């Protein structure tokens, strides 16, 4: 492979 | 596990961000430029891409697309922003819905940087409900960069196991290869099995494919059977994996026909006299209700589709194809920029469009039934634009192409009965329409770039009645023996053409051990040991290879093939029964001739 990944973030609306 | 992730890519280093993606429940979900395919790895296990939408750009990993989310018109986003080498962000605008050429869609206008391309779009209730589709700079202008994501999917994927363990019952599984696969689906059934306690039996056509399961099986207490061995025991948690000419030529020969409960057969639709056979066998285990069966198969024995569903579109083009070797006309051949697979009728036809297209500077490789097993893992390893391939490579034979060119023919051996009786290769004729989905089957599971393409010519032709192999799977069949005393008949839906009667091939006494050394030591096609043993004649005894009309002398290049025996005498190769499969190449005829001289 290439490519990695890298979890920056998680799925949420600002209220 | 679910969130947002960043895409890093490298090699040499490298290292920059090429833009976002999203995993959601079980599976990855980025745009399609940013990966453009690509294989991914992180923590725990690798990416295999499965769906894309080329034009709407967006691709998903390991499985089709799971966001089920929606925006509606005049409505308030947040763009979770994930910009190269800063940090998360939330971006709320009011998202404009604007005309382009095919209909209307929705946009945000907002500008973020090249690399977070694909940064998730967040609705009022908290669900994901597109990706930042760059883009960007539509006409006219500034941005907009639109909110992409396909619709709902459904099914896809993925899982769970039906109770089809249940004896007496049989399935059918129309796996779809791409979506994954023996790769998912296989281990998943094999696992679920041991839970249930049942002894457990895979039956693989090709060795290199029990090869792939072995591995993809890695940890599972599975252990596979050489056919050099009649039985093996070992009375503990074990599944045993074997080639399905390994099945029958055991069912065959032990007597301790072990009494699996579970039987997965995987490429159920070989029509290899062997596979057949064990089709039969199997088939009737179930009846019994001693035994619960899986067949997996794209085209299942009776489908007549010769384009049936594929995990990634495929282009069905229809040209003319040659059959020798060509100089104009034909450059659509090789001004193709990519890996192509070619099915030819025959090994000699297959020599042909090599040493034509060698001509052009294309590093091809050929493979035929007994080549294959040698041949096949170079598709893998080294660098290559031609797999030249008889009609051996319909058996889980992946390779990693763009273009199949299938001109639609093939051999098929037949028993021709006035006077003498005789098997004689008739054609190049049409393939069967299953045989043609098939060979299809090799392209498009890859999601890619262009669209992979069928290259065919001709409709093929359902009837193959007249088949040697059917007939010749209904003597194998019925020299099996059963402790229940039962004659085993074809698998449902492939009885239909044999016309012979039950049981009628049945070989009594020791000519049925002939006939199956024979086939075993001697490695001859049923038929002809068949006609060999049930004469009386002796395993050792090969002095019938020499009495034949004018008709019966075999030929090689040209030339009356003339053999040393054993007593040392060169006589003219000429078998009492004509076998046209063992003159029909090469390596098959030098295989005969040593056993003509009583060297096997």
């Amino acid at each position: 492979a290439d490519l990695s990944l890298e979890k920056a973030a998680n799925v949420q609306w600002d209220e | 596990s679910e969130g947002v992730y960043r895409i890093m890519q490298r090699g040499l280093f490298g290292k920059t961000q090429v833009g976002v993606g999203i995993h959601m429940e079980g599976v990855f979900h980025t745009m399609w430029h940013v990966t453009r395919g690509s294989v991914i790895c992180h923590e725990t296990g690798r990416l295999e891409p499965s769906w894309a939408d080329v034009r709407n750009d967006m691709i998903s990993y390991g499985g089709g697309w799971r966001l089920g989310d929606k925006w509606d018109k005049e409505e308030d986003v947040q763009v979770l922003a994930i910009e190269p080498g800063k940090n998360p962000k939330h971006v709320q605008t009011k998202p404009g819905l604007f005309k382009t050429l095919t209909g209307e869609i929705g946009a945000v206008t907002l500008d973020f940087k090249p690399g977070t391309s694909g940064s998730p779009i967040i609705n009022k209730k908290g669900k994901v409900i597109g990706l930042y589709g760059n883009g960007v700079v539509t006409k006219s202008g500034d941005y907009v960069s639109a909110i992409t994501q396909a619709e709902r999917i459904g099914e896809p994927d993925y899982e769970v196991d039906e109770d089809i363990f249940r004896k007496k019952r049989l399935t059918i599984m129309d796996l779809h290869p791409g979506a994954g696969k023996t790769k998912r689906i296989l281990p998943s059934i094999v696992r679920e099995a041991l839970k249930r306690r049942l002894r457990t039996l895979i039956l693989a056509p090709t060795r290199v494919v029990a090869a792939e399961m072995e591995e993809a099986l890695r940890g599972l207490p599975i252990r596979y059977q050489t056919p050099a061995v009649k039985s093996d025991h070992t009375g503990r948690e074990i599944v045993d994996l074997m080639c399905h000419a390994t099945f029958t030529t055991r069912l065959l020969s032990s007597t301790r026909v072990p009494n699996y409960n579970l039987i997965v057969m995987d490429e159920a639709h070989f029509t290899d006299p062997c596979s057949v056979a064990a089709r039969g066998y199997i088939s009737t285990r179930v009846e019994m209700g001693e035994a619960a069966a899986i067949f997996m198969t794209a085209t299942p024995p009776g489908s007549t589709d010769p384009f049936p569903q594929s995990n990634s579109p495929i282009e069905d083009i229809e040209r003319e194809i040659p059959e020798r070797s060509w100089n104009t006309g034909f450059d659509w051949i090789t001004d193709y920029q990519g890996k192509t697979v070619w099915f030819v009728p025959s090994i000699k036809a297959g020599n042909d469009i090599a040493n034509c297209l060698r001509k052009s500077g294309k590093r091809v490789i050929q493979l035929s039934r007994k080549t294959f097993d040698t041949e096949y893992p170079k598709t893998k390893l080294t660098d290559w634009d031609f797999v030249v391939t008889t009609d051996i490579s319909e058996m889980g034979a992946n390779f990693r192409a763009g273009r199949v060119i299938d001109p639609r023919r093939c051999l098929k051996p037949v028993i021709l009965t006035d006077g003498p009786e005789r098997v004689i290769l008739a054609g190049p004729i049409p393939v069967t329409p299953a045989s043609a989905a098939q060979r299809r089957g090799r392209i498009g599971r890859n999601p890619a770039q262009e669209d992979d393409q069928y290259v065919f010519s001709g409709d093929p032709l359902k009837n193959d009645e007249d088949h040697a192999h059917w007939t010749e799977a209904k003597m194998l069949l019925d020299n099996i023996y059963t402790p229940e005393g039962i004659i085993p008949t074809l698998f449902g839906p492939e009885r239909e053409k044999t016309q012979a009667i039950d049981g009628e091939f049945r070989l009594r006494g020791e000519q049925r051990k002939t006939f199956v050394e024979l086939m075993r030591r001697g490695d001859l096609p049923v038929w002809l040991s068949y006609k060999v043993a049930s004469a009386g004649i002796s395993y050792k005894d090969r002095e019938w290879c020499f009495t034949g009309e004018r008709n019966n002398q075999i030929l090689e290049e040209n030339m009356e093939v003339e053999i040393w025996t054993r007593e040392g005498e060169k006589k003219k190769l000429r078998p009492k029964w004509l076998d046209a499969r063992v003159y029909a190449d090469p390596m098959a005829l030098k295989d005969f001739k040593e056993f003509a001289s009583g060297r096997k």
